[PDB]
């Protein structure tokens, strides 16, 4: 949880 | 949302969108909602008041667009809805704003937690951020008190946190306020939530991990001069959810 992925 | 930042469900990976269905085949956008677990969504409960029925509602997780398909997206049954034996609200307030929804698959099983498919941090207890703390809100709300469409693309916008001494205050809204309820803004009337947008994430990351600080749930007007937006804060719920989220 909190885990926010990245697509940046 | 009143905000100014179009985002994606990669932005915001727990928010789950939920929809109302019709006898005539379509459905209409009731609130927000967060994953906590694989089958158990938590919104408000000023949402399904007027048609409290958990089996005419379908529930979507991984979709960023309102009314269109997002691939890679998991439609739900809400296979219990129960809310909070304590809601009531008056002339302007609502208290104890928040349900649980426990969803399953049309095929027989819970959410399978992926890139978008995400869940949320709850909040340790008596644990909240000071008064100045920015947190980030989202949802299709309505770009505007007087306007009517709900944005076709998920929103995002920053907000400042405030304190007890400073909504309960004459010119806010005075022993409205309670101490189940966090009140936040910007400045002044540049940003804000609104309707549409209840039953969604108060978002503030503490020690690390981003957690559920708050839920959307009332303030007079979207976005006005000394009138901030208040969230339920979960804060004092931790004990209500996980006694149902176990047995009953
Ligand atoms: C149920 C939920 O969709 C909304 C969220 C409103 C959030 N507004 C702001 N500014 N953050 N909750 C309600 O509509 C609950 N009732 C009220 O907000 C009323 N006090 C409305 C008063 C008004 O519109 O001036």
């Amino acid at each position: 949880c909190g885990q926010k992925t990245l697509r940046p | 949302i009143i905000g100014g930042e179009f985002t994606t469900i990669e932005n915001q990976p727990w928010f789950a969108a939920i929809y109302r269905r019709h006898r005539g085949g379509s459905v209409t956008y009731v609130c927000g909602g967060s994953l906590m677990s694989p089958c158990w969504v938590i919104s408000a409960t000023h949402c399904f008041i007027d048609y409290p029925k958990k089996e005419d509602y379908i529930v979507y997780l991984g979709r960023s667009r309102l009314n269109s398909n997002t691939q890679g997206e998991m439609k739900f049954e809400v296979e219990n809805l129960i809310l909070h034996k304590d809601y009531s609200a008056d002339t302007l307030a609502h208290h104890n704003d928040i349900a649980l929804l426990k969803i399953r698959s049309k095929e027989g099983r819970c959410a399978q937690p992926s890139r978008t498919i995400q869940t949320i941090c709850l909040p340790s207890m008596y644990n909240d951020p000071q008064f100045g703390t920015s947190c980030e809100i989202t949802g299709f709300g309505k770009e505007n008190s007087t306007d009517y469409l709900y944005p076709e693309q998920l929103k995002m916008t920053v907000v400042k946190l405030i304190s007890h001494r400073e909504c309960q205050q004459p010119h806010y809204y005075g022993s409205e306020v309670t101490t189940k309820m966090l009140c936040a803004a910007d400045p002044q009337w540049k940003t804000d939530s609104c309707q549409g947008d209840s039953g969604g994430p108060l978002v503030c990351s503490l020690q690390g991990r981003m957690t559920l600080t708050g839920i959307v749930s009332w303030g007079r007007g979207c976005a006005l001069k000394d009138k901030p937006g208040v969230y339920t804060r979960v804060s004092h719920f931790l004990p209500w959810i996980r006694s149902h989220t176990k047995e009953e």
